[PDB]
């Protein structure tokens, strides 16, 4: 109840079946709530998919009713999502959330006509594509102090040619957070993604401190820890 | 189906009213969400005029008949985001419907020149018989920019990949451009240049093989 987390394939071939699961931690699935699924295609709005009760009753979006099935696994404190006959228009970021109970009648107390979703997951990216998963190649970007302020330098990591989205970057196992700027990816003409992550550090530390970028690419189950040293 | 305005603008310190219209709103209350680029939606209004903890009281909600309104009194820069209304349908088995969204622009924010950083290819990539030039652009406002590449003193135009501007956490914008070359091309020229132009002014950074 306190936290929800999605987990899925990341890539689905056309006409395949999207399969997702939301693990509920900190609370029980048998609560009087409607466990919901929401998606948002790239550059578009929010779209409600469906919901399920802890007894198994469901309610679906009429435009997706013919392709969706939402289940609840009381033995694992989870609820899942299935979406078949996928196409390119099903590429989106999918969220699991929790909605309150309500009344469809006309004589309930006032607090039964609200609707909202106050507990959300972190979301997961699913891209419907016929291409294959490609892990990243990480190269260091040696320090440069010309574009920064007095007594600082800029060093970074280049994450080249991966598919699909996304990748996350951290520095020194999260111990280095000030001055970090990860830029959004570029879609190269080859269909592969690439981005860079730069961090600003004191130029007086370039010879004494170790700088390592931690690149994580979940769709390929790959993690790289690249050391960045001066020229 | 709930209807919103696709774009609304407000000046710093003034009041704005975002409307949400739908026949279902006669039966169920309307909730509101705020979403900034690259983040998940955040609940700001449960319904009526009830807000979660952490939401500043400059946000307020109301509804009457078939319409609902989110009101932001005294808009600040951190209120620049998208806003979605959300409720429950009144027909059938009551599915959940969303509004199309409203992109809220805040006027009067300060301008800013782009900060440019250009990295040459690394020794590891060259040894792998590849070469990438990385031009990183950040902190420019407004979010329009043009990037041009130069081999020595000549335009190249081939092998260039540039991203569209995206909004940073400080409402300024960032972008990046990549030039892919062969190791032979990198060593057969004396320099390459990344030229970034913004609001009529240009910043030029140059790298050289060494």
């Amino acid at each position: 109840q306190v936290q929800l987390q999605e987990s899925g394939p990341g890539l689905v071939k056309p006409s395949g079946t999207l399969s997702l699961t939301c693990a509920v931690s900190g609370g029980s699935i048998s609560s009087s709530n409607w466990w919901s699924w929401v998606r948002q295609p790239p550059g578009k709005g929010l779209e409600w998919i469906g919901e399920i009760y802890h007894s198994g009753s469901t309610n679906y979006n009429p435009s997706l009713k013919s392709r969706v099935t939402i289940s609840v696994d009381k033995s694992k404190n989870q609820f899942s999502l299935k979406l078949s006959s996928v196409t390119a228009a099903d590429t989106a970021v999918y969220y699991c959330a929790r909605a309150p109970p309500y009344c469809s009648s006309t004589s309930c107390p006032d607090d039964y006509y609200y609707y909202y979703m106050d507990v959300w997951g972190k979301g997961t990216t699913v891209t419907v594509s016929g291409a294959s998963t490609k892990g990243p190649s990480v190269f260091p970007l040696a320090p440069s102090s010309k574009s920064t302020s007095g007594g600082t330098a800029a060093l970074g990591c280049l994450v080249k040619d991966y598919f699909p989205e996304p990748v996350t970057v951290s520095w020194n196992s999260g111990a280095l957070t000030s001055g970090v700027h990860t830029f959004p990816a570029v879609l190269q003409s080859s269909g592969l993604y690439s981005l860079s992550s730069v961090v600003t550090v004191p130029s007086s530390s370039l010879g004494t401190q170790t700088y390592i970028c931690n690149v994580n690419h979940k769709p390929s189950n790959t993690k790289v820890d690249k050391r960045v040293e001066p020229k | 189906e709930l209807t919103q305005d696709p774009a609304v603008s407000v000046a710093l310190g003034q009041t704005v009213r975002i409307t949400c219209q739908g026949d279902s709103l006669r039966s169920y209350y309307a909730s509101w969400y705020q979403q900034k680029p690259g983040q998940a939606p955040v609940l700001v209004i449960y319904g009526k005029n009830n807000r979660p903890s952490g939401i500043p009281d400059r946000f307020s909600g109301s509804s009457s008949g078939n319409t609902a309104s989110l009101t932001i009194t005294g808009a600040q820069a951190e209120d620049e985001a998208d806003y979605y209304c959300n409720s429950r349908d009144s027909s059938g088995n009551h599915p959940v419907v969303f509004g199309g969204g409203t992109k809220l622009t805040v006027l009067g924010q300060p301008k800013g020149a782009p900060s440019v950083t250009l990295f040459p290819p690394s020794s590891e990539e060259l040894q792998a018989n590849k070469a990438t030039l990385v031009c990183l652009i950040s902190d420019f406002y407004p979010g329009a920019v043009t990037v041009a590449w130069k081999a020595d003193s000549s335009p190249v135009k081939a092998g260039v990949e540039t991203t569209t501007p995206s909004k940073q956490s400080n409402n300024k914008y960032a972008a990046s451009s990549y030039l892919s070359l062969t190791p032979e091309q990198w060593k057969s020229h004396r320099s390459y240049s990344c030229q970034v132009t913004h609001e009529g002014s240009t910043v030029e950074k140059t790298v050289a093989p060494t």
